[PDB]
RNA sequence: AAUUCUUGGACCGGCGCAAGACGGACCAGAGCGAAAGCAUUUGCCAAGAAUGUUUUCAUUAAUCAAGAACGAAAGUCGGAGGUUCGAAGACGAUCAGAUACCGUCGUAGUUCCGACCAUAAACGAUGCCGACCGGCGAUGCGGCGGCGUUAUUCCCAUGACCCGCCGGGCAGCUUCCGGGAAACCAAAGUCUUUGGGUUCCGGGGGGAGUAUGGUUGCAAAGCUGAAACUUAAAGGAAUUGA
């Protein structure tokens, strides 16, 4: 390839480039409207989020953090929110 | 690259194109400055202060929720501790690598590794003496370097 | 560390050139650059560009024609007096017929024949023919 | 040994490996009841206790990574004890034990947020143990011997959220929480319960006021629903007036009047309006329409039950009252309903309605 | 073959005892470290790259005379220790001769603690920082996504495989990128179309890393370092012969 459209990439290629070596960067990351088995009240939780969410009052823990994205807990649904 | 290694690390943050608050968040301007002040006044630097918010309530940046950064909201209160939060962070290192080599006599390795750490305090030490941070007479000497925390 | 950002923006242009691209992505775009890349354009050593606006230093995508050889900077940026014009570009430039030395005057970032033109000296920033 | 100098400040740093990945979740309540059998001294092994040991019941409840799977019976037990010695230091010690200036100290730690959301962390422990219990309940083989072995804890429970009731420093308005958790317990207790204790009739028998202390909980619906009904029509949410309402219905129905609970059903006029509500509420919702159909041919009203048990009989697909059913469509969301399934000795029998229908008609 | 050992029972075999060295096979064109270098278990102590990040500070950075930390082996002084091996030396052979290769002994040393010395083919014989310019298959660490296989049998979920993607690292294969005197090198390329930043350093071969002065070290020696005089080649890659 000697031509390529450099200005118009497809969604696929610039989907997969490092997120810095995109045409304009932007992060692989996102906030989630994330619920208990229990309770009605939502919690935004980070992607990535690197500490450990309580629910209010402590009635449980949502995530933990790991190396990359944090693992929430077995018996919480989750609407990762958009803009 | 590294300053004080031979890594050429590429792993930091990607701020997205649009600076616009998303629709979602309800906490206000003041609401988050009253979350900073209470966090703070805990006990808990700048940065700690940043995730707890992004983590937990949901806050993608603090520049753009609030129009200030979280030292500017905290200095401006009078709640910005006196030296700064990554100097702090140097010296109560090089003050834990000095404690373990006064023991460990013939670990040469941290000798080599609390030079480059020192290096590091006066190089940025400098750098805020100039910029008016600290006073002209601000001196890093492992002798009382403790009296810091 | 990236201390001249128009030399790299040059070379990435002359390697993509050289390798026989149709266009090329320069990195950290400045004013000095856009200022230099239209004045090869009025020229017509490349086509049109356009300058990805990012909220950073920005991006340019260069639309490449072949009929450019060579585009160089000269680090440092010499004074170069108008009595000198002659002997910069008797030893910069191919021949007395094409190639240009784009110098940074008092009136803005244009070539040696305009320099001569409006009586100014100024200083050297690169060369394209 | 500190004037919690060093209690606060170590319940803080064995308190914080809480929920991250490598802390191993067994040796934690451990370094909890490390500070209580090492705190010996008062307001220092005494009295600030209320705090170590909300942090000792949290963190034994996270035993269990997952909330899909139940306790065991050891830590279950274990909880049962840990929950009721709190209740018995609270009772006779008349403080708020999470701020609220009382003398000095070891309480009064207004300085985080407010005591009530955490002064409320009582109730959402006991509350979290009767979500709990139900796991413990659905997750047995029914017909076999573990299972009444474990409903030998049913009595255990009931003893606790009525200690926990007992406990009125509310703030019906918000207390409200634990009556609809007290009513969920006693609302299908069946007529042996309710009858016998007045239908051994009043003489020198019982009545006397040693012996009238269990005949209090059949006129308790009407005591405590009367509350919790008629406070969230001004109160906000819709689950904590209307799970309230049908354990009322179906409390008045398999021992009482037809006429009194079918005045009640058409109050709500729920016949057309639940409609939207989420299915943990249309599953008692079933529960209690069955009922009615149940005592209304019981009564020997044996055509208004005919017209009522239809089309839950009508359709194959009557099991919303007892465990999940049929075959495929979903497996993503059939795994969501074997936690909605209601427990075993709550069902109403099936061969016993099958066998209402086919005698009314 | 001999010097050595052995009927004051050597060598071989069994059961124990002590000593001081050393961590085989697993062990790899694998890993970590600024280089020297680093391998049985477990515990304690501080450090570190890479990755992840919608955290924080806001130019704080790159390279560096002066100055400073570490620096294999050998070597010197002091204390402890001395299993193996072994400069010196004692012989036994071979040889024209052997002051060597070969063989039996063997002090210093080899090992540990504390002071020195500061050099190696200390090598990638290749300074560091930054950008750009082909393809392929693997590999080590981190992340991310996906049929399926296997264990937790209850499999949510983790671990072992499988298929791909992203970023840092050790390497490999391939080509008319291009360069080069070539051997060859995706860098040793983007160099008469010569200019991104900066430190050190070379000028025909000897004389010579010698003399002398200075400085460092207890000593050995280290760092800096000429001249007279002699000489037309010395040398690098590749070719064809012998």
């Amino acid at each position: 390839p000697l031509a390529k459209d450099l200005l118009h990439p497809s969604p696929e290629e610039e989907k997969r480039k490092h997120k810095k070596k995109r045409l304009v960067q932007s992060p692989n990351s996102y906030f989630m409207d994330v619920k208990c088995p229990g309770c009605y009240k939502i919690t935004t939780v980070f992607s990535h989020a690197q500490t450990v969410v309580l629910c209010v009052g402590c009635s449980t823990v949502l995530c933990q953090p790991t190396g990359g994205k944090a693992r929430l807990t077995e018996g919480c649904s989750f609407r990762r929110k958009q803009h | 690259g590294r300053m004080h290694a031979p890594g050429k690390g590429l792993s930091q943050s990607a701020l997205p194109y649009r600076r616009s608050v998303p629709t979602w968040l309800k906490l206000t301007s003041d609401d988050v400055k009253e979350q900073i002040y209470k966090l703070a006044k805990k006990g808990l630097t700048p940065s700690q202060i940043g995730v707890i918010l992004r983590d937990s309530h949901g806050v993608a940046q603090v520049r753009f929720v609030t129009g200030n950064k979280i030292l500017r909201i905290l200095k401006s209160k009078g709640l910005a501790p006196d030296l700064p939060e990554d100097l702090y962070h140097l010296i109560k290192k090089a003050v834990a690598v000095r404690k373990h080599l006064e023991r460990n006599r013939k670990d040469k390795d941290a000798k080599f590794r609390l030079i480059l750490i020192e290096s590091r305090i006066h190089r940025l030490a400098r750098y805020y003496k100039t910029k008016r941070v600290l006073p002209p007479n601000w001196k890093y000497e492992s002798s009382t370097a403790s009296a810091l925390v | 560390v990236r201390m001249n950002v128009l030399a790299d923006a040059l070379k990435s242009i002359n390697n993509a050139e050289k390798r026989g691209k149709r266009q090329v992505l320069i990195r950290p775009c400045s004013k000095v650059i856009v200022r230099f890349l239209t004045v090869m354009m009025k020229h017509g050593y490349i086509g049109e560009f356009e300058i990805i606006d990012d909220h950073r230093a920005g991006k340019i995508v260069v639309n490449l024609t072949g009929r450019l050889n060579k585009c160089g900077v000269i680090s440092p940026r010499f004074d170069v007096q108008l009595k000198d014009l002659e002997k910069w570009q008797n030893n910069l430039l191919p021949s007395r017929q094409f190639g240009f030395i784009v110098l940074t005057t008092s009136a803005g970032i244009m070539d040696h024949e305009e320099a001569r033109r409006k009586h100014t000296g100024g200083k050297i920033l690169g060369f394209f023919f | 040994e500190i004037t919690h100098a060093v209690v606060i400040k170590k319940l803080n740093e064995i308190l914080q490996a809480r929920g991250k990945k490598g802390t191993d979740r067994a040796a934690q309540i451990e370094l909890l009841q490390l500070l209580v059998q090492i705190a010996s001294e008062n307001n220092l092994g005494e009295g600030v206790i209320v705090k170590i040991k909300f942090n000792i019941i949290a963190s034994l409840y996270d035993y269990n990574p997952n909330l899909a799977t139940y306790m065991k019976p050891e830590m279950w037990q274990k909880c049962l004890d840990c929950i009721n010695e709190l209740m018995d230091i609270l009772f006779a010690n008349p403080n708020i034990f999470v701020g609220e200036n009382i003398l000095e100290e070891s309480e009064n730690l207004q300085n985080v947020d407010q005591p009530l959301r955490v002064r409320g962390c009582i109730l959402t422990l006991v509350e979290r143990m009767d979500e709990e219990f139900t796991k413990i309940m659905q997750n047995t083989d029914p017909h076999s011997q573990e299972y009444v072995e474990h409903l030998k804890d049913e009595a255990q429970v009931c003893a606790i959220i009525e200690r926990v009731q007992r406990y009125l420093e509310e703030k019906t308005e918000e207390i409200c929480r634990v009556y609809l958790r007290r009513i969920l317990h006693t609302y299908y207790k069946f007529d042996y319960k309710a009858h016998q204790r007045q239908l051994t009739p009043p003489e020198g028998s019982s009545k006397s006021e040693q012996d009238q202390a269990e005949n209090e909980g059949e006129d308790s619906a009407v005591l405590m629903e009367r509350l919790c009904k008629y406070i969230y029509a001004k109160d906000r949410t819709d689950r904590i007036r209307t799970c309230a309402i049908l354990c009322h219905i179906y409390h008045h129905a398999l021992h009482s009047r037809w006429y009194q609970a079918r005045d009640l059903m058409l109050m709500s006029h729920l016949q057309d309006n639940i409609q939207h509500a989420d299915p943990p509420v249309q599953i008692l919702y079933n529960r209690t329409m069955v009922q009615l159909g149940i005592c209304a041919f019981r009564q020997g009203l044996t055509k208004d039950a005919h017209n009522a048990l239809l089309d839950i009989q009508s359709s194959g697909r009557a099991k919303e009252l007892l465990g999940q059913g049929l075959l495929l469509r979903s497996l993503q969301e059939r795994n969501q309903e074997q936690e909605k399934v209601e427990r075993r000795r709550q069902e109403p029998f099936h061969l016993h309605i099958n066998l209402e229908l086919l005698e009314c008609v």
